[PDB]
């Protein structure tokens, strides 16, 4: 499975 | 056309300010709780700014904030301070089902204005376990926590979580089984506090997920 990143903000 | 305001009006914007860093994302208010992403607590040693249509409430010490962690998922339930104005309890949640038609409900707060919208309808299916479900509704960085709603019955079936590095595949965390009971049965609640992550990477639902795009 591809790596992901959380779409939380700065 | 379905009216999603009963849902968008319960959305909160959360800002976790700790050790000189901040994590911002959205949550869903319900009674004295706020349902949101577990990665909101990548750190837990500061303050939590909570903004909703009711106003701006600030938690002075996040470490004492009671939290209920959902096993294996990027979901957590926060019990807000006793003096936090409660949200309604009309919202409905359930596990996503095979062939779900979904839409993303969002809310945005500005200095002198505010807005909410519901995206067009799209399809989705489980990624491995079903912890994360794949979807393709456009999501901008910062929108994690926004509700994914079933076009069929208006139930919330998950919250947005992440995307791949090229933003061609999005993933939301599915509502777990017996979630409603969890919200209305203190006996089913497992309150803890002070919990926080120690890494910039995690392995949930069969995916390695980073706190930010490398």
């Amino acid at each position: 499975t591809e790596n992901l990143y959380f779409q939380s903000g700065t | 056309p379905r009216d999603y305001n009963p849902i968008s009006s319960t959305i909160c914007h959360l800002t976790n300010e700790s050790d000189g860093h901040t994590t911002s994302l959205y949550g869903i208010g319900f009674g004295p709780f706020i349902i949101t992403n577990k990665h909101l607590f990548r750190r837990n040693n500061g303050t939590l700014l909570v903004q909703s249509l009711h106003g701006v409430f600030k938690v002075k010490n996040t470490t004492t904030l009671q939290q209920h962690l959902i096993d294996g998922r990027d979901m957590i339930i926060i019990r807000m301070p006793k003096d936090f104005p409660p949200f309604p309890q009309k919202l409905k949640f359930r596990e996503p089902q095979r062939e779900e038609r979904i839409c993303l409900v969002t809310t945005n707060f500005q200095t002198k204005s505010m807005s909410s919208m519901v995206s067009d309808t799209s399809c989705t299916f489980p990624s491995s376990d079903g912890i994360f479900w794949k979807h393709w509704i456009q999501t901008k960085d910062g929108q994690a926590g926004s509700p994914l709603v079933s076009t069929r019955d208006g139930f919330i079936v998950g919250i947005h979580s992440a995307s791949n590095f090229t933003n061609t595949n999005n993933y939301f965390t599915s509502v777990p089984k017996n979630f409603m009971e969890l919200l209305t049965n203190q006996e089913a609640q497992q309150w803890v506090s002070g919990w926080r992550l120690n890494a910039d990477s995690v392995l949930w639902g069969g995916h390695k997920v980073f706190m930010s795009k490398p």
